[PDB]
């Protein structure tokens, strides 16, 4: 304990991940102890969900990992659907994989570019948010909102893809591999970038599992684990893609894994566009999914189900489930308990960033202060989900 | 030439106002989601810098604070600390429902129901989140608000 | 009463108090505290301000949504006064300058304006009128500030006979111009200009006690028509007071600036007042009669002067 | 199925070793990074000239709220309170009574726009298309009180923006 | 149907106005009280009655799925017209 | 039954020991806190408040309830000693903005319906 | 797998395998396991006496047929009607066998629970979260202290009896030049809705009459 430096990112910089108060003991340039304090974006989300119907609670999940909006929705929908014992129709499962991979691209651009921006490489940030801006248009065209779509709902999706969307998504995907290549022309072989990431924040495979890590944090250390491949949940068993695996467990391998995941997401998006099937978009069962506005204004039964669905909500059978997905940041899971009424009894959110950040002290040992910035970045921490 | 004191004060007031609105360096609390839309306002399509609004400003050179996300009770003291350290003239822009009045955690035990309970706010930008264009409209509304200031003209008549 | 102005709630921010006050001079030292206390209990405060809207921003956090309303006014235009007090029940008046300017002299801030605000308040149906004066106000005092305070206090008592006239002494606080005066003007660039400091006795009162006293005069129905004197617990010797201030500010004290445009800091009349001796007027009621205990200088002087202090202290000696 | 992101073995011939020596000493990759940035300087900027140019939206865009009317001019809202019940943020407050002609109409309709999350559940739940989220996203205010909409404000927004709102509904009602 | 109170304040279509002695009308001083001027009650009166030739008539407000839910209205009573619960349009049975 | 797992103390004598120790740490701390946090209270007012907080929990006799009260009091101390709190948190104990609230029947009767 | 488009298909082989492993764990740790149940959507839960946490978590982590190396989550549920109102839930993941398992126990306000950090280092922050939100004390925990709530925050928000908006709210006071806490007063009270229908929805979950 040469000195304790209480580093508050209170006067936040252009990162937007949130705010982190970091309390450290610096024995010189080196870091001996790291202690994140994480109450600053705690909003009581899990308690608030208890006073909302299942439909009313869904928008809360947009606002957890607010760079993975539609992936957080899918986790909630997969959990609720499992308790309801229903199945979304095949077209919606493809739309939910398609926008699950558009969301993965959205997340990794933020992850890599803001990681590089903190380490001084500002330019790729601007290159890639012109692409995220074009992806935000896909979100707005299907849902009406650029960010918090509220589009993936239990039973399927709210509305069908507007005519002409798939062509625009294909045009975006056609030019996108070149955008990634430009990014690697500035970071992959750059000696300055490698010196800032190579052999930084090394994590062993054994310590990764015990500390609860998931996602890239495991695969960087060489663990062959991806929920989309081992516990598939929508149509992910019907799309071919490879999982990138690291060998050294450092930041640089984790950086490479994310950049390779962006390429595999474009690979998957290509298959979704070609294999998109026809049909309905939400489960054809009006005691769960609302009927069409034409039927509600014509049919007595549809008006009754419409009236009750938007007031009481559908009741979920009593039970408890733990559902997890391969979110872009890691394993995102919800432990959802139903008491049989139309409002959840308990909704515990499992955020991958909660464990990763708790593992910061382990990773920071024996590194300089400027490395901690690189370690936090490679974890991909957003404090919406860390705190909930 | 011939000129009154009233005319001189009106023209000097226009000069300082033009400089202050032409060079707005914003501090941004990126508390939550709304910080992502603040980042899109800096990206190529909108490019706030082309208005003279720098991407990143330190708290003690900043001219405007943009509160972009939920202000929790744990965070409120720090935000007021930053506000006091800002040299005047200082303006606050409240971005999004959370900062405007609590938004979708308004009934939470851990959330300040609006940042106007902590700091004075000049412009309120609605949305959850406001679109990058909606925030840009808000900043341009602050520039017009500054354009109408009459500090010197009041001082003359004191 | 009226169904709207019936007190409700528990006296907090979102509660209703039934006080609908117009506070003239709300943007000054005394105004910021009155508006703050009126807004803690959920009052409807109308804030007539002459300054820029920017200068009022500090008042906005002080109330709930809708409780603080702002208006433009000009002391010379009466119809701007009427629009400000038309819907009000109490009209508090805190208008003053420590110095003259070209446009407003002491006989316009303290006589012509307060009389106009009081007359319109009568003709507009207003019920309670709080007018602030000075303890040392005297027709025969050299300090022009205080002679204007004497006449203006005389016109209020004729225009609005049911008015509560409050006479404080020098008020001290964080943003005061009394102890901040002894710490700065005396120290930086100068050695005290004390003019026979052993001959002056001072009785200063804390700001919050004055703020509390003003509020209770609104809520207390016997205060109407009565003149008050708000004075601190202790009488001090002006020499010792300055000495005590310096000890707190850790600035060495060694016994022994022109007025200008902008804002005269130190002036001809200000000295004449800091040397006037705090009159004792026993028959006038004080803070004791409004439920306020005058607070010691010693407690609330480290608070005021911790800023001047650069980067074990003994009190002053009171005069019985 | 997995791939190795970084499991190469660098070749140890002299030709390859000299290639890395030339790279280390002559800063080859660093020059290449300078090339990419140079190429962007001569690419056209993606900036648009706001406010003269605007970003593209769609008919489904969720913006400011408004209360609509029938072609005759009667208000569509029948005070069913389905929007108030669904609102995730509890942003809507409704009171009703029988109008002088016995009609089921609201006397209070309020949206706390600082509570609202602009989710559009209320327009999904309305049976008569009375409450909609309009296309306006430029309505920032200087005071908090200006963002608490009563019935008059939302009726005025409907009168103000009906021309555009109706066309947007026409474009998307079949998807709904 | 925008009439003003004796004070000078316009009355709203819900009939609300601040009475003579209410302080809350200060909020409008220097500003304005927003009142929609198209009163729904007065506009729906103007609409003509629709003479029909059957005992039961269905109204959906027009536009098919852009109107209100479809309601069937009974016109047997002669002393009065039949009104739509949703849109307020009136119907009558022709010469019968 | 009355057979319950213990937190720390196995009877009130041990519990009252830890209570006594925790009061020592707080009594020593107030002089430091009033300085590091630059409070406007005197060290006497601070130590009276620590006495007040300890007194309000006098009646307690359950050994387990006392363990938790001590556990919580130490966590409060750890925050103040390590300066994790701020000047605002430390001064929340003194309620310096809440106006006097009466406690006699007539006073509560005049203002509102609260019992 | 049936031609019922809207009904989730049943996987019966997974149900059989999870039931076999539920017995296996019950046979091996009879001292601690109080109940084993597998749900219809295939999720095994083992209920244990609070004293078997470390033996039960250790066995699932280290056994050559368990190998639940990863703690996916750790949380508490508050059920005030139960005498032991708090139910502690452990969700574990096995990558060797591609399976998940849930371990549940219980406690009250005044009963400590053994810390699982000795078994899963992931549990360090999870238990701080449980303590902060539910006030459940974990014994032998390296560093137990609040993690989410504000400093000096009295109460435990995720208890069913803690009010939604809490008891105190913060504002800035000009007079004292700091952020002050005060008793909460809402301009608009949260409106409680009674949404439960008076008709039974799921006969399969009907409870026997008193
Ligand atoms: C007076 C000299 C004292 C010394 C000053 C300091 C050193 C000398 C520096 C002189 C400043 C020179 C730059 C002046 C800028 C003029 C504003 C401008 O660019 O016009 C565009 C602006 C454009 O308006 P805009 O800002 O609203 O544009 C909005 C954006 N668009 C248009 C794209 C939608 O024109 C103006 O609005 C005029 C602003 C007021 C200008 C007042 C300064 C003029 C000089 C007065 C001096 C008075 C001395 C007494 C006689
Ligand atoms: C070193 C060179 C660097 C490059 C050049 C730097 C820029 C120079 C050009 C800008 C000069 C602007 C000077 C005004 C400074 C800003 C004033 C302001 O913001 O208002 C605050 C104040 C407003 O006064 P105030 O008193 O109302 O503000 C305080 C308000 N209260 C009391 C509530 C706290 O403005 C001034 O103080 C102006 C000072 C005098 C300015 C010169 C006026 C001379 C002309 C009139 C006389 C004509 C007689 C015939
Ligand atoms: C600015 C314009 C940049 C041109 C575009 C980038 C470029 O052409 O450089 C690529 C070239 C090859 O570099 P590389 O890909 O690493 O493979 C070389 C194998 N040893 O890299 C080079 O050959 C550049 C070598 C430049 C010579 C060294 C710089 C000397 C500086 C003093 C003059
Ligand atoms: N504090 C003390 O030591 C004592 C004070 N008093 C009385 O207390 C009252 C206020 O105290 P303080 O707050 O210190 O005074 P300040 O000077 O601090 O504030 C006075 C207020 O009066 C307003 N004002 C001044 N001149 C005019 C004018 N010509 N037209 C309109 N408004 C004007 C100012 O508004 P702007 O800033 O917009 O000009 C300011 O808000 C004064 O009446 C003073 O006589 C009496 C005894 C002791
Ligand atoms: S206002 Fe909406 S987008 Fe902004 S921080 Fe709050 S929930 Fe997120
Ligand atoms: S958009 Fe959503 S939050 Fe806003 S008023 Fe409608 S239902 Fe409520
Ligand atoms: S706006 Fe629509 S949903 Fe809301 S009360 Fe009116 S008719 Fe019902
Ligand atoms: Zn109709």
């Amino acid at each position: 304990l040469v000195s304790n430096l209480t580093l508050n990112f209170g006067p936040q910089h252009p990162a937007a991940h949130g705010v982190l108060r970091l309390v450290m003991e610096l024995s010189g340039e080196m870091v001996r102890k790291c202690d994140p304090h994480i109450g600053l974006l705690h909003r009581g989300t899990e308690k608030l969900i208890e006073y909302k119907t299942y439909l009313q609670a869904l928008p809360y999940f947009d606002r957890l990992d607010y760079v993975s909006m539609m992936c957080n929705e899918q986790a909630y929908s997969l959990a609720v659907e499992k308790l309801l014992n229903i199945r979304p129709p095949p077209r919606a499962q493809w739309i939910r994989v398609l926008f699950g991979e558009i969301t993965r691209l959205l997340n990794h651009i933020m992850a890599v570019t803001t990681h590089a921006l903190d380490i001084g490489a500002m330019t790729p940030f601007f290159w890639m948010f012109e692409e995220r801006e074009k992806m935000f248009e896909f979100y707005e065209r299907v849902s009406g909102a650029r960010m918090h779509a509220a589009y993936v709902r239990p039973g399927g999706v709210h509305q069908d893809l507007p005519l002409g969307l798939m062509d625009d998504i294909y045009e975006f995907s056609k030019n996108f591999s070149l955008r990634i290549d430009e990014l690697e022309e500035m970071l992959t072989n750059n000696r300055i970038w490698r010196n800032r990431t190579v052999d930084i924040g090394i994590v062993t495979a054994e310590d990764a599992l015990n500390y609860g890590f998931s996602g890239v944090m495991l695969r960087g250390s060489g663990i062959q684990w991806d929920l989309r491949k081992t516990q598939p949940y929508d149509v992910y068993d019907q799309v071919e893609f490879d999982v990138p695996i690291g060998s050294r467990g450092d930041c640089y391998d984790r950086y490479l894994c994310r950049v390779e995941e962006m390429r595999q997401s474009i690979r998957i998006i290509s298959q979704c566009l070609n294999k998109m099937p026809p049909g309905e978009i939400k489960v054809d069962d009006a005691k769960v999914s609302p009927p069409k506005r034409a039927e509600m204004k014509t049919s007595m039964e549809s008006l009754i189900h419409h009236f009750k669905l938007y007031t009481e909500g559908y009741q979920v059978p009593p039970g408890a489930t733990y559902t997890a997905i391969e979110a872009p940041k890691g394993e995102f899971g919800v432990y959802l308990v139903s008491d049989g009424s139309s409002r959840p009894y308990r909704c515990k959110i499992k955020a991958p960033g909660f464990a990763h950040l708790a593992g910061l002290d382990k990773m920071s040992k024996g590194h300089m202060l400027a490395d901690v910035v690189a370690i936090i970045g490679t974890q991909d921490i957003v404090f919406g989900e860390v705190d909930r | 030439p011939s000129s009154r004191g009233e005319y001189v004060v009106a023209k000097l007031d226009d000069l300082i106002n033009w400089a202050r609105r032409s060079s707005l360096w914003p501090m941004t609390f990126g508390l939550a989601c709304c910080a992502v839309e603040m980042m899109h306002m800096a990206a190529p399509r909108y490019d706030m810098d082309r208005f003279g609004v720098v991407f990143r400003a330190s708290p003690r050179q900043s001219d405007v604070m943009i509160v972009a996300g939920t202000l929790t009770n744990k965070m409120a003291p720090a935000l007021r600390k930053v506000y006091d350290q800002m040299p005047e003239p200082r303006y606050v822009v409240s971005m999004g429902s959370c900062a405007n009045g609590g938004g979708y955690y308004h009934y939470s035990y851990s959330v300040v129901r609006g940042c106007d309970r902590i700091v004075p706010v000049d412009i309120y930008v609605p949305g959850c989140p406001p679109t990058a264009e909606a925030l840009l409209y808000g900043i341009l509304q602050l520039q017009k608000k500054i354009k109408r200031e009459k500090r010197l003209r009041i001082w003359y008549r004191r | 009463l009226h169904h709207a102005v019936i007190p409700h709630g528990k006296g907090g921010r979102s509660s209703v108090s039934g006080i609908v006050a117009t506070v003239f001079g709300a943007t000054g030292f005394l105004g910021r505290y009155v508006v703050n206390h009126l807004g803690r209990m959920g009052s409807q405060v109308i804030v007539p301000h002459r300054c820029e809207p920017y200068d009022t921003m500090h008042l906005r956090p002080m109330g709930d949504l809708g409780q603080i309303i702002f208006m433009d006014w000009n002391g010379r235009d009466k119809d701007s006064i009427r629009r400000a007090v038309e819907h009000s029940s109490v009209v508090i008046n805190l208008v003053g300058r420590e110095w003259e300017t070209q446009n407003f002299d002491f006989e316009d801030v303290f006589v012509k304006i307060p009389q106009a605000i009081a007359q319109v308040s009568k003709e507009a149906g207003v019920e309670k009128f709080i007018h602030i004066s000075h303890l040392n106000a005297d027709i025969k005092s050299s300090s022009k500030y205080l002679r204007s305070k004497a006449v203006g206090e005389k016109e209020v008592r004729e225009t609005f006979p049911e008015a509560t006239i409050i006479k404080p002494a020098e008020i001290f606080g964080r943003e005061d111009r009394f102890l901040n005066y002894f710490a700065n003007i005396r120290w930086f660039g100068g050695v005290p200009l004390i003019s026979l400091g052993k001959k002056t006795v001072k009785q200063p009162v804390y700001i919050v006690d004055v703020t509390k006293g003003i509020i209770n005069a609104i809520k207390d129905p016997d205060a109407r028509g009565k003149t008050f004197a708000f004075v601190g617990p202790s009488r001090y010797l002006l020499f010792d007071l300055v000495q005590y201030v310096f000890a707190v500010a850790h600035r060495p004290f060694l016994p022994y600036f022109e007025i200008s445009p902008f804002e005269p800091w130190t002036t001809r009349d200000k000295v004449e007042r800091i040397h006037t001796t705090d009159k004792i007027l026993p028959h006038l009621p004080g803070l004791e009669d409004l439920g306020v205990e005058a607070t010691p200088l010693e407690l609330k002087a480290i608070e005021v002067l911790r800023r001047h202090r650069t980067y074990d202290v003994q009190p002053a000696k009171t005069i019985p | 199925t997995y791939k190795y992101v970084n499991l190469r073995e660098p070749s140890m011939d002299m030709k390859s070793v000299t290639d890395r020596a030339a790279q280390t000493l002559l800063w080859t990759e660093l020059i290449r990074g300078l090339g990419m940035t140079l190429s962007y300087l001569f690419r056209e900027p993606a900036t648009i000239n706001y406010p003269f140019e605007k970003g593209p939206l769609s008919p489904r865009f969720r913006g400011e709220h408004a209360l609509r009317r029938y072609p005759s001019g009667e208000e569509r809202c029948i005070a069913c309170k389905l929007c108030e019940a669904v609102c995730p943020a509890q942003a809507i407050t409704i009171e009703a009574e029988p109008r002088a002609d016995g009609s089921r109409r609201t006397t209070r309709y309020d949206i706390d726009m600082t509570k609202c999350i602009y989710c559009g559940f209320c327009q999904e739940a309305c049976p008569v298309d009375a409450i909609v989220e309009g296309p306006n996203f430029e309505f920032s205010t200087e005071t908090h009180e200006e963002l608490l909409y009563n019935k008059e404000k939302l009726l005025n927004n409907g009168d103000k923006w009906e021309a555009e709102i109706a066309a947007n509904i026409q474009a998307d009602y079949l998807y709904r | 149907g925008v009439r003003t109170s004796p004070t000078g304040e316009k009355v709203t279509h819900t009939g609300q106005v601040y009475d003579d002695g209410d302080y809350r009308k200060v909020r409008f001083v220097g500003r304005q009280k927003e009142v929609n001027e198209n009163f729904a009650i007065d506009l729906i009166a103007e609409q003509p009655v629709s003479q029909v030739g059957s005992r039961v008539i269905s109204c959906d407000g027009g536009g098919g799925a852009l109107g209100h839910p479809r309601v069937y209205i009974n016109l047997d009573k002669e002393t009065k017209t039949g009104t739509c619960g949703y849109c307020g349009l009136q119907f009558r049975q022709q010469h019968h | 039954s009355t057979s319950v797992k213990p937190i720390f103390s196995r009877d009130m004598n041990e519990a009252k020991r830890r209570v006594r120790e925790l009061y020592r740490a707080w009594y020593r701390e107030v002089p430091n806190t009033v300085h590091l946090f630059q409070l406007d209270i005197s060290v006497k007012q601070g130590r009276d408040k620590v006495r007040e907080m300890f007194k309000k929990n006098a009646h307690i006799t359950d050994p387990r309830v006392v363990d938790l009260l001590v556990i919580k009091g130490k966590m409060e101390l750890e925050e103040t000693i390590k300066v994790w709190k701020q000047r605002t948190h430390v001064m929340r104990f003194f309620h310096e903005t809440e106006a006097p609230r009466p406690k006699d029947f007539l006073s509560k009767f005049y203002v509102g319906h609260d019992p | 797998a049936d031609t019922r488009p809207t009904v989730r298909p049943r996987n019966d082989v997974a149900h059989k395998q999870l039931s076999a492993f539920g017995e296996y764990v019950a046979e091996i740790l009879p001292k601690y396991v109080q109940q084993v149940q597998v749900s219809c959507f295939n999720e095994l839960e083992i209920c244990i006496h609070p004293d078997g946490v470390i033996p039960v978590l250790t066995f699932l982590r280290d056994h050559s047929n368990a190998q639940f190396k990863s703690l996916a989550d750790l949380t508490a549920v508050d059920i005030p009607t139960r005498q032991n109102r708090f139910e502690i839930v452990y969700n574990l993941l096995s990558l060797r066998f591609n399976s998940r398992i849930r371990v549940k126990t219980y406690t009250d306000e005044l009963t400590p629970i053994e810390s699982s950090v000795p078994v899963y280092k992931a549990a360090n922050w999870y238990e701080r979260e449980i303590w902060d939100m539910f006030g459940v004390f974990f014994a032998n925990h390296p560093d137990l202290r609040r993690i989410l709530t504000d400093y000096g925050f009295e109460g435990h928000p995720f208890r069913k009896d803690f009010p939604l908006s809490g008891y105190v709210e913060l504002r800035y006071d000009d007079e004292v030049k700091r952020v002050v806490a005060e008793p909460v007063e809402l301009a608009q009270e949260f409106r409680k809705f009674d949404l439960n229908s008076p008709w039974e929805a799921f006969p399969a979950y009907r409870q026997p009459p008193e």
